[PDB]
């Protein structure tokens, strides 16, 4: 079980640890989160309690460093940095258990609940899509912009999501441009899954990445990302069987863990629609089809 | 954007420009089969492509071949209209390739624009405008080139005859709106009107009658009273 010590809280934010969250008060004596769950990414979000404008966090898995954060006063946010000398961070963390100074990852034994949002997701992926190669770790927030985005102003800050356009000569072949705009299978299987994301479990991946940023962050761009690789499947007249019943799951987990409060911002009530009720898919997703009618019926 | 009312004068400026109305490209008869259902018989169709400033008409004829055996006929109607509109731009000289192609149908923006991305200079575009070129096929010797074809032909007309010889693209495009709007209110009336006089002919070269300016004035009055006749009619007022 990993730790991410915190060096001191000197400006009072709201922490998230995955889906949980904490209020920590100005000069608070909080150093850290202990008892992270090996084995999975995980993301460090904050929003300050004095200018709720910008969330941000970072994506981290345990395994690949020694993770802490420490606030700058310069730049005026909580940064995550790597401890290179494991003996100098043993000993900080040791420290600071002993005081009892460290909230604890509040995982209950029954929950799958974070497995299921991350099961596809890897860090050397999220590290592609994030481009900042010194670090082990990526920044995400609220205000960054996806090179699809920008296309229609900083490339250094950019999420590269996989453009995914479906009036685009990527989408559509000369000569079959009905059958690949009604029917988007060979731009599914053949361009994305067999050409750019080489397997499922990328493609999903991303998919899962995309979702996140966007509940975590109400990250606009990754909002639009989960959408169109939803959309994507759904209006695909032939998609591998184990594709549609692990894309059911996927969905459903998510429905279930967004906050009830927000469907209005972070559902696109024109896919979702299409994809539950219109799409060649529109009875390939049982569970999610049933948590989206029983949890957000005005959205339908 | 869409063309309306407001930016009008757009159609007769010096960037080359067509309009593509689809009403006419599936064309069906109902009728009762022998055991009492219902069933439809395609006739042949036409794509209406129109250079609004020269008058120039491109009237691709859809033969009733290019349906049989295919599904969902309406839909594969959007297109074929968009194959056919993209093949007549990729056959022109590229000085002679449309900056715009307006659809009077906002159903043909997607087909269209999938079939010209090769094209992304040529912008698509919906109108506001309600156009009454589904009364083309009131115009008797477009009828007639489109219910002979044996195969698929493209035939090419000016709709505006010599007209631009005396007046405006601008007035001639007001005079064609006038009389394909009063065919399609009242065919029967709107081709007395045009007949009426038999010392008024129709130059073999051109469909609409050889009328003088002040003619043109009298005929002009008579459609605008008969659309508004009609419209004492339709609404009871």
């Amino acid at each position: 079980m990993n730790t991410v010590p915190f060096t001191s809280a000197p400006i009072e934010v709201t922490i998230g640890i995955d889906q949980y969250s904490f209020n920590v008060k100005e000069n608070q004596p909080f150093h850290g989160i202990k008892d992270i769950p090996i084995g999975h990414v995980h993301v460090i979000h904050f929003q300050h309690a004095d200018n709720s404008s910008m969330r941000y966090g970072y994506w981290f898995d345990c395994r690949m460093g020694n993770f802490y954060i420490q606030y700058d006063p310069k730049d005026g946010l909580y940064k995550m940095m790597e401890e290179r000398d494991g003996a100098k961070f043993e000993n900080i963390v040791h420290n600071f258990k002993e005081r009892q100074m460290m909230v604890s990852y509040p995982k209950i034994d029954e929950d799958d609940t974070w497995y299921n949002l991350t099961e596809f997701v890897q860090m050397d992926k999220i590290r592609k899509i994030v481009r900042k190669d010194e670090n082990q770790f990526s920044y995400v927030d609220s205000s960054m912009t996806t090179v699809q985005e920008n296309e229609l102003s900083d490339p250094a800050h950019s999420l590269n999501y996989t453009v995914i356009n479906f009036k685009s000569r990527e989408a559509i072949r000369p000569g079959h441009e009905m059958e690949d705009f009604l029917d988007k299978s060979y731009y599914l299987n053949t361009v994305m899954l067999q050409g750019i994301f080489k397997n499922s479990s990328n493609y999903f991946g991303e998919l899962q990445f995309a979702f996140l940023n966007a509940m975590f962050f109400g990250n606009y761009g990754s909002s639009l990302q989960w959408h169109a690789m939803i959309e994507l499947i759904c209006s695909s007249a032939t998609v591998p069987k184990h594709m549609l019943d692990k894309l059911d799951e996927i969905l459903y987990y998510q429905i279930k863990t967004l906050p009830e409060q927000y469907s209005d911002i972070l559902l696109n009530e024109r896919v979702w629609n299409i994809c539950l009720y219109s799409s060649f898919q529109k009875n390939s997703l049982h569970n999610t089809e049933k948590i989206m009618e029983n949890k957000y019926p005005e959205l339908l | 954007g869409a063309m309306n009312s407001s930016n009008y004068a757009e159609l007769f400026n010096n960037d080359i420009k067509l309009f593509v109305d689809d009403t006419n490209v599936y064309r069906v008869t109902v009728h009762k089969t022998f055991e009492g259902n219902v069933a439809t018989k395609a006739i042949n169709g036409c794509i209406f492509t129109l250079n609004p400033k020269t008058g120039h008409l491109f009237l691709k004829i859809i033969h009733t071949s290019v349906w049989a055996g295919q599904k969902r006929l309406s839909q594969l109607a959007k297109w074929k209209t968009a194959e056919e509109v993209s093949a007549l731009v990729r056959s022109l000289p590229k000085e002679e390739q449309p900056k715009q192609i307006i659809v009077t149908r906002k159903a043909m923006l997607d087909p269209l624009e999938v079939h010209m991305l090769d094209f992304p200079n040529i912008a698509i575009r919906p109108t506001e405008l309600r156009l009454p070129f589904s009364a083309a096929m009131s115009i008797d010797k477009l009828s007639d080139v489109v219910m002979k074809a044996t195969e698929p032909q493209m035939v090419l007309f000016n709709i505006y005859d010599d007209w631009l010889d005396r007046i405006s693209s601008y007035t001639a495009f007001s005079r064609l709106t006038l009389l394909l709007r009063a065919l399609k209110t009242n065919e029967e009336s709107a081709k007395m009107i045009l007949l009426s006089d038999p010392t008024i002919t129709i130059k073999s070269y051109h469909l609409w009658p050889s009328f003088t300016d002040e003619q043109w004035i009298t005929i002009e009055s008579q459609m605008r009273d008969l659309i508004l006749t009609e419209y004492g009619r339709k609404y009871n007022v």
